[PDB]
């Protein structure tokens, strides 16, 4: 089915918090956080492939 | 009706439907009438003498 | 006075397109079913498609053609009774029958036999309640009441051809059948690369929507299926074409 | 240009279609994994 | 009404719950679970015992 | 009190006008029959009283 987006303010203009974004920014300007797996993904994928083989 | 095309080759794209409009705009009527108080001297069928 | 975004216009266009796709798919299966329990023999063929045949195993006596000496019309509408012939056609079915599904043209002739019209009012001899003076007009299938053990229903279903619509059932036919009669709506495995990648071949319907590459990119909307509706026992039903 | 057209409601022209078979005789549906099917009818006529 | 309480319970395996007539899943109908617009479940299509399979 | 018939033996008996007129007295018979058979397509069936 066709996919539709929608814009949502982070908070209400009256001060109410409409939306909540929670993450740990490693460096300034990091709009999106990165999962901790990023540093070990390949070294665990190859491990499980080795186990299967 | 959908066709029985074999699951190998292709399918002709059916036209997307739609489109028809019309206009019946103006309309009008005007039954003009007046009183002409000249004939008021003569008695009506009503209003007994 | 109140326009809309062309994006929303495309959205509703695609919605309508999917709707008509679903209708086109559904009418194919309905045609399958009417052919199947109308004659048993059922073949599918078309341009760019090899013909395929399907024999349910229906016997000759389950596809009785009335043509003969006194088929249905030359019988006097006044004194004759069709119930005897109904029993005769019912016995050679090997199974309980409780529907006499009917055409919208042959039911008038069936009612024309005043034997049943008088059988309606007995006060002690018939519980078969029929509904003449049709209770549903300008619509889909309509029930007509009860005929004792069997229910009377009249079908007005139409399927559209390339450019023209026409009735599913022929001009004057009828079919005795059972509610408990088992029928399968089998759907074959989808022979598509994406479907086999997803492991979703065993599906009734396969909707799809993509966009081609290249600068003049265009989207394509799809629905596909492998419908093979069948029934375990063709001989349960009896098809009679009236005359 | 300067016509000032106002639109009224639009008739749909719905097309009638009711199965009356898939929900009357074909109430059961089966998927496939194989390429064909087998149908077995067991004739029981004991003497 | 023989018992003071007239409430009983049946635990149902998910194998007994599925799409009615094996129809395709929709936005609001999913694996026999009819949900609302917001996603909250509304109805369930429970299948009867399939033993024997005939 | 048992007058069970054959599947075609009962047909000729039913075909007579006498049974139909006996079914219509409104004061002379309480017999309850059923033409337009209320149990077909299977084995033996009661036809009423």
């Amino acid at each position: 089915m066709p996919q539709k987006w929608t814009w949502i303010p982070r908070e209400l203009p009256g001060g109410r918090a409409s939306f909540i974004h929670v993450f740990e920014p490693v460096e300034d300007g990091q709009t999106r956080g990165a999962n901790v797996f990023y540093s070990v993904m390949e070294q665990m994928k190859m491990l499980d492939t080795l186990q299967n083989t | 009706m959908a066709l029985y095309v074999s699951p190998i080759v292709s399918g002709e794209v059916i036209r997307s439907r739609g489109g028809s409009t019309s206009e019946f705009t103006p309309g009008y009527v005007k039954p003009k009438h007046e009183v002409n108080p000249q004939m008021t001297l003569r008695r009506l069928p009503d209003e007994d003498p | 006075q109140n326009l809309a975004d062309p994006a929303y216009r495309r959205r509703r266009i695609i919605m309508q397109n999917m709707r008509d796709e679903e209708l086109a798919i559904a009418q194919v299966e309905e045609m399958q079913a009417v052919s199947a329990v109308l004659k048993g023999k059922y073949t599918m063929t078309g341009e760019a498609f090899d013909p395929v045949e399907v024999d349910m195993g229906r016997s000759e006596e389950n596809n009785i053609t009335q043509s003969g000496g006194t088929e249905w019309s030359k019988r006097d509408k006044s004194t004759y009774d069709p119930t005897d012939d109904i029993e005769a056609y019912a016995l050679n079915a090997s199974g309980v029958v409780n529907i006499i599904v009917f055409d919208p043209k042959g039911w008038a002739l069936f009612r024309s036999f005043k034997a049943v019209k008088e059988k309606l009012d007995t006060r002690r001899g018939s519980n078969s309640e029929l509904e003449t003076a049709v209770k549903d007009l300008g619509k889909a299938v309509s029930y007509k009441g009860m005929y004792g053990d069997v229910a009377i229903v009249v079908y007005s279903g139409q399927y559209v051809e390339n450019g023209v619509k026409k009735n599913f059932l022929p001009d004057n036919t009828m079919v005795l059948g059972n509610t408990q009669a088992r029928g399968l709506r089998t759907y074959g495995c989808i022979q598509d690369a994406d479907a086999q990648r997803e492991g979703i071949n065993a599906s009734a319907r396969y909707p799809k929507n993509w966009v081609t590459t290249g600068d003049p990119a265009r989207e394509f909307t799809m629905i596909q299926s492998a419908p093979l509706m069948l029934l375990a026992d063709p001989d349960e039903f009896v098809s009679v074409q009236l005359a | 240009m300067y016509t000032t057209a106002q639109l009224l409601a639009a008739n749909e022209q719905k097309f009638k279609f009711d199965p009356l078979f898939l929900r009357l005789f074909f109430r059961e549906s089966y998927p496939f994994t194989t390429e064909k099917v087998y149908l077995s009818q067991i004739p029981g006529l004991v003497n | 009404s023989s018992r003071l309480f007239r409430t009983q319970f049946r635990m149902v395996s998910p194998k007994r719950i599925s799409n009615p007539n094996n129809t395709g899943d929709s936005r609001n109908c999913r694996a026999g679970v009819q949900i609302n617009d917001s996603g909250a479940a509304l109805g369930y299509y429970v299948s009867e015992d399939g033993y024997p399979g005939w």
